[PDB]
């Protein structure tokens, strides 16, 4: 208690797998400029694997820059282009690899950075038709190229 | 420390110089002389604990230990079901984790001094003989040996204190602490004591006992099955312990089961002495705990002899009989062998001459640095189940012969 201090936990590192997609369906990715206004460091915090829908600016001064889709604005809902599966470091790259056509589970689509991981986000399902995500099983399906 | 006396001259100089009082003339007489030694034979040193903590020594002060633990995701899961002719679906995601930990250890310090002024060094003669000034030379050697034993007593005291209470506690109310340095060095023994609400020598009604000791150690061994380090091996109990096995109900019933001595049919009734001459053996056979005995004593300030293992209590070792860590010294200061400071490790003892100064004096100083350490800890939890105490009975002194007083003459 005074001259001898016992064991005490210092560090804790946990490590996960990646976000699994279907082999049978296909992958298609085109890299995009990251919108510098949104706080990107919030979207890549936790060690849990996630993926989040991304909408592109159609026009304006930042035409071409992509940002995480806000589920409140219809001009941010209609121009959705894809979803970043893996994870990324905005402190070293303003150019993320947005996936256009893949097949990701409902469990691993989190549109909010403080939404709990490994749990299906509900507002994505209640905006599944506007965002053109067809749900047939757990796994989502999206082809924003067609 | 003996009185500086010559026994032959002192024993010869008591006889009367003239002393004609009886018959008005000196009588004839015969005189035989004999001396006597007086000591307390029952104040024996606590030899137990030095058998259990060995002595290593590090020059560095602090010791720390880092433990890396690793939990990996085991191969869980079940293969998915589908109809033939379909596609395939991906698996979930798994998680492995890694933590660390940190130990800490830090020694103590000890030192004490003597002094001898000029009047003591110059004037010291024997009490009956008439000799030169050469007695304080023989007198300082006893103080040297007493400081050596006085340091061995603190080694054995710290190690006995950690075996007794788990923590070691120093406080200003203590007798040998003038400094008043409060200390609580909690070594983190998990469960130091074993619970007994009703003790073994607790009888209700008419000779019926309350609990069962052989069954108590049996279900300690049974309820420490899947903890393979809490499962006890040995007992070191000091005083008369066979009597507590010989007077309680259940162990008497086990001796009567073994020897077949049903009281109405086989034999009349066996004496209590025939019980206690085999109760420990049948106890050892039905449990397997090798019971050691350790019955050395210390004369405390009451003037009443007490054992080192207190009566009514027995210690329990929990994994094996062996070294429970070790007692480790650290380094102190020895001055400039070449030009630079070069240390030393064991308990030191320094003498100082000041016989040239005003007034001449002379001081000896000894002391050391060190603290006990518990080496083997648990890995997955941070527990330490190696020794435990339990108080088994309350009235054990009545089973013991009395002790003599200390002769103060």
């Amino acid at each position: 208690m005074d001259k001898v201090k016992l064991f005490q936990t210092i560090g804790r590192v946990e490590y996960w797998e990646r976000v699994p997609r279907l082999h049978a369906y296909g992958v298609f990715a085109l890299p995009f400029p990251m919108d510098p206004d949104v706080n990107w460091a919030q979207w890549f915090t936790g060690p849990h694997p996630r993926a989040f829908l991304v909408s592109i600016h159609k026009y304006g001064p930042k035409a071409g820059h992509v940002y995480p889709t806000n589920l409140t604005d219809e001009d941010a809902l209609l121009n959705v282009i894809g979803m970043v599966l893996d994870g990324h470091d905005y402190e070293n790259d303003p150019n993320v690899t947005v996936t256009l056509k893949a097949a990701v589970p409902i469990e691993y689509v989190q549109q909010d950075p403080q939404a709990p991981a490994l749990q299906p986000h509900q507002a994505v399902l209640d905006a599944a038709e506007v965002l053109k995500l067809k749900v047939i099983k757990g796994h989502y399906f999206f082809d924003y190229t067609r | 420390m003996r009185v500086p006396i010559n026994i032959n001259n002192a024993l010869a100089r008591v006889r009367d110089p003239l002393s004609i009082g009886g018959l008005k003339f000196p009588t004839t007489k015969e005189i035989q002389e004999a001396v006597a030694a007086i000591a307390d034979k029952f104040n024996q040193e606590n030899d137990l604990v030095d058998r259990f903590f060995p002595e290593d020594s590090t020059f560095a002060s602090e010791l720390e230990l880092y433990l890396l633990r690793t939990q990996d995701a085991e191969q869980t899961g079940m293969t998915f079901v589908h109809q033939v002719g379909s596609t395939s679906l991906p698996v979930e995601a798994r998680v492995a984790k890694v933590d660390l930990a940190k130990a800490t250890w830090s020694p103590l310090a000890f030192k004490e001094s003597r002094v001898w002024d000029e009047k003591e060094i110059l004037y010291l003669g024997r009490l009956a003989d008439e000799v030169q000034a050469g007695v304080i030379n023989e007198q300082i050697a006893e103080s040297l040996t007493w400081l050596m034993a006085r340091m061995r007593n603190r080694r054995r005291w710290l190690t006995w204190q950690v075996m007794r209470t788990g923590r070691i506690t120093i406080q200003p109310n203590d007798p040998y602490n003038p400094n008043g340095l409060k200390y609580v060095i909690d070594y983190g023994v998990t469960d130091i004591e074993l619970p007994l609400p009703q003790k073994f020598d607790a009888k209700d009604g008419n000779g019926n006992s309350a609990v069962d000791p052989i069954q108590y150690f049996r279900d300690l061994i049974k309820a420490a099955t899947y903890f393979p380090d809490r499962r006890p091996v040995a007992i070191i109990v000091g005083p008369g312990f066979d009597e507590v096995l010989a007077d309680n109900t259940f162990v008497q019933k086990y001796v009567e089961y073994e020897k077949g001595w049903v009281v109405g049919q086989n034999t009349v009734q066996p004496p209590r002495e025939v019980y206690r001459q085999a109760a420990l053996d049948i106890f050892k056979r039905y449990t397997g705990l090798e019971v050691m005995v350790y019955d050395k004593t210390y004369r405390d300030q009451d003037g009443s002899v007490k054992y080192w293992i207190p009566v009514g209590e027995l210690i329990v070792l929990n994994q094996s009989t062996g070294p429970v860590g070790r007692f480790v010294y650290t380094a102190h200061v020895a001055g400039q062998r070449n030009g630079k400071v070069v240390y030393a490790t064991g308990p030191y003892l320094t003498v100082k001459d000041h016989l040239q100064d005003d007034p001449p004096y002379y001081a000896i100083i000894a002391g050391f640095h060190g603290l006990p350490q518990l080496s083997g800890y648990n890995t997955e939890d941070f527990s330490f189940h190696r020794f435990k105490w339990l108080k088994y009975a309350n009235n054990v002194q009545s089973y013991l012969p009395p002790f003599p007083p200390k002769v103060e003459l």
